[PDB]
């Protein structure tokens, strides 16, 4: 049970291609706007070489303009490098409406580690395709006399 | 789908169509029933209300 | 009990019955006049007889169609 | 309102020393209370066809068996009756719990599962991140479920819940912060968590058709007399350190309301005519001014006053609303004149007044 810094390597940010890639370095907002795209993962921890899966490894979309915000789960490959994909055609339940600009947070929290991060690292823009409150006042429309 | 209408046929039988019933056994799920005369000629079903709970069904 | 009364009459052991006044003097006490005067030390068996109605309540009020009420 | 007398379960009777200062406050307020092991035989929430406790107290995780005559369908059938239930959980549901709240519409975690956070746990959880540190900024905003004062950080240790989008009624008195997910504490995901985002409500509650109110609340933890009189710091290098938890007035406020307590809404007498009349004339002619008024009481500390009510909307509607407008108060009864709508026929009046932490109307 001791705690070490989370630590990246290489946030590689690669849009899809329907396959140019860009990379920044952790405390670095990514530069330039992506149109769709996947992004490339290496998470290791510090003061020894050592890959740790974390305990969360998300990837958060936030909708400014409308507030809704979509989780999704990453994944490990065999190669020990998490991969997120945005398919741009799949997912139609899980992106009902369309937003020019999106905020890609990225969170990494583990019971065992000591920097639980939350910066995002770019935009993204995807193209895929109440009772409470008093409602509106109906007024008739009169009939008119010949 | 129970009631023996006649002497010597299935139990669930039809008189005026002369054929077996198909759905034998099911529950209404908003009618609850309310009435029903003695020789099952008139039918009298009461439509629920809605879920307290607001429960999907009923 | 008072405000349910139903007939309420009187009798006297063998065939005989009686007028029940009724009147104020409070539960509206009902006056009986003996057939034969008693001086004291007699005896006189009267069979008191009154019915109450309305006066049982279904406790459980929403019986199903199979249940005692 | 409802009846004072309460029933309250306990899963054991060690519970009401360790709950001291909220059951107190409970008893405050008139409140008989009558504490019962989770476990006894000779529980009996309905006899004869009548409800002997008013309103129901569920303080008992880790139980499978309520007893004789508390049972998911009957507590289902005492909701129903008018009833006000309250709950709790930590880590030990159990399956009587989460079906009574699959019933309601809020879906329970799985038995193992508490909510988790690394962003925002504070310096007293010592062990896994789980003391969930639940902000003021995200909450239902309402002036009656949640009070009318400010609060500080509301400490949370418990199980989080997910609301059924098919619910209109549910209303999430809580939320939990962007970074809670509410998995097992120790062990890999390899599939989508249960309420992995803002949705893991943590103090869900509902409201019935028939306006019983029900707080199925995630922790039990939450009202324990240690967080009560606890200090409050996020593990966030140089948060503000709150001397006083803010945990006491949030878990009375919703106390008062679960108690149809801090807010009721009563109709009174309504009436209908003719302007220049006095009784309710039958068959009104087409085109002819109609005025409706109609009282409304609040219930203020069972006073009974007269209703503010600034928004309150007529219809007058045959199968849609031919017309819609605004009552005007005019010595405490809520009065409009509006012209009969030319279409014939028979219509309602239908005054709805549908308001977030209010009773319907
Ligand atoms: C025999 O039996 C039949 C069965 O009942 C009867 O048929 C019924 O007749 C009624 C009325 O005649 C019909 O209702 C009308 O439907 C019209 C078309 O349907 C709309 O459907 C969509 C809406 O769907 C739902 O929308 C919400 C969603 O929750 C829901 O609340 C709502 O109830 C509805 O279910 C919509 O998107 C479509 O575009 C269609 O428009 C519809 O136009 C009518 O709306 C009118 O009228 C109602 C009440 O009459 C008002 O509440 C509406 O706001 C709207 O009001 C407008 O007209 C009024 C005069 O009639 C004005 O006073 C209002 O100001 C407003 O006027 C605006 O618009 C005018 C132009 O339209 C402008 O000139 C004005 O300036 C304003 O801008 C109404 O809902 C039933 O649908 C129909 N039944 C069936 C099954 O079809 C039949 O009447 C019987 N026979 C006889 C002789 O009576």
């Amino acid at each position: 049970k001791i705690s070490t810094e989370v630590g990246i390597t290489n946030v590689d940010l690669s849009t899809v291609d329907k396959p140019k890639t860009t990379r920044v370095t952790y405390p670095a907002k990514a530069k330039g706007t992506f149109i769709a795209f996947a992004l490339f993962f290496q998470l290791v921890d510090v003061n020894t070489g050592a890959e740790l899966t974390p305990h969360q490894t998300f990837v958060r979309l936030h909708n400014q303009k409308t507030g809704q915000e979509v989780v999704f789960v990453a994944e490990p490959d065999n190669k020990n490098v998490y991969k997120f994909e945005l398919d741009t055609s799949e997912r139609k339940i899980e992106f009902d409406s369309a937003s020019g600009t999106y905020t890609l947070y990225l969170i990494i929290g583990d019971a065992t580690l000591k920097n639980p991060i939350l910066w995002n690292v770019a935009d993204v823009v995807i193209k895929f395709p109440n009772l409470f409150t008093p409602k509106q006042e109906i007024q008739h429309l009169f009939r008119e006399p010949e | 789908g129970q009631v023996y209408t006649e002497a010597k046929r299935p139990p669930g039988f039809d008189r005026v169509r002369n054929a077996e019933i198909g759905n034998k056994d099911f529950e209404l799920d908003v009618l609850e029933e309310a009435y029903t005369t003695e020789h099952w000629l008139v039918r009298i079903y009461k439509v629920k209300d809605l879920d307290n709970r607001g429960l999907s069904r009923t | 009990l008072e405000a349910r009364l139903a007939h309420l009459g009187v009798q006297v052991k063998g065939e005989d019955e009686e007028e029940n006044n009724l009147e104020v003097r409070s539960g509206r006490f009902f006056t009986v006049k003996l057939p034969v005067a008693l001086d004291p030390g007699a005896k006189i068996s009267v069979i008191v007889e009154t019915v109450y109605t309305h006066v049982l309540h279904p406790y459980p009020t929403q019986i199903t169609q199979s249940e005692k009420q | 309102a409802s009846g004072p007398r309460t029933l309250v379960l306990l899963d054991n009777l060690n519970v009401r020393e360790t709950h001291s200062l909220f059951f107190r406050s409970l008893k405050d307020r008139g409140f008989e209370l009558t504490f019962k092991t989770a476990d006894d035989p000779s529980l009996s929430l309905i006899k004869y066809g009548e409800f002997l406790y008013d309103n129901l107290i569920i303080f008992s995780p880790s139980v499978e068996d309520f007893g004789g005559n508390i049972n998911v369908e009957t507590i289902s059938a005492f909701i129903d009756g008018g009833g006000s239930v309250l709950v709790a959980a930590s880590s030990d549901i159990g399956d009587p719990l989460r079906e009574l709240g699959s019933e309601c519409g809020i879906e329970f975690d799985e038995e193992k599962t508490a909510v988790i956070d690394h962003h925002n746990y504070d310096i007293s959880d010592l062990g896994q991140h789980t003391l969930i540190v639940a902000d003021t900024e995200n909450l239902l905003k309402a002036p009656t479920i949640v009070g009318k004062s400010s609060l500080n950080p509301i400490l949370f240790r418990g199980v989080g819940m997910v609301a059924d989008p098919d619910n209109p009624l549910v209303l999430d008195i809580l939320t939990g912060s962007s970074t809670s997910y509410s998995f097992f504490p120790d062990k890999p995901i390899t599939q989508y968590p249960h309420a992995v985002g803002k949705n893991t409500l943590l103090i869900a509650g509902l409201q019935a058709r028939n306006n019983a109110r029900v707080i199925f609340s995630g922790s039990l933890d939450f009202f324990s007399d240690s967080f009560f009189n606890s200090a409050v710091q996020k593990a966030a290098p140089g948060s503000q350190r709150y001397s006083q938890t803010g945990n006491y007035e949030l878990a009375v406020a919703l106390s008062r309301w679960v108690f149809k307590e801090e807010g009721v809404l009563r109709v009174g007498p309504v009436s209908h005519h003719r302007v220049g009349e006095t009784a309710p004339p039958n068959a009104y002619t087409v085109t002819d001014l109609v005025e409706y008024s109609i009282v409304i009481q609040q219930l203020s500390n069972g006073k009974w006053v007269p209703f503010d009510g600034d928004d309150i909307q007529l219809e007058f509607v045959r199968i849609d609303p031919f017309v819609r407008t605004f009552l005007k108060k005019k010595g405490g009864k809520y009065s409009v004149q509006f012209k009969l709508p030319d279409v014939y026929g028979v219509f309602q009046f239908k005054v709805d007044y549908n308001r977030l932490g209010y009773t319907h109307l």
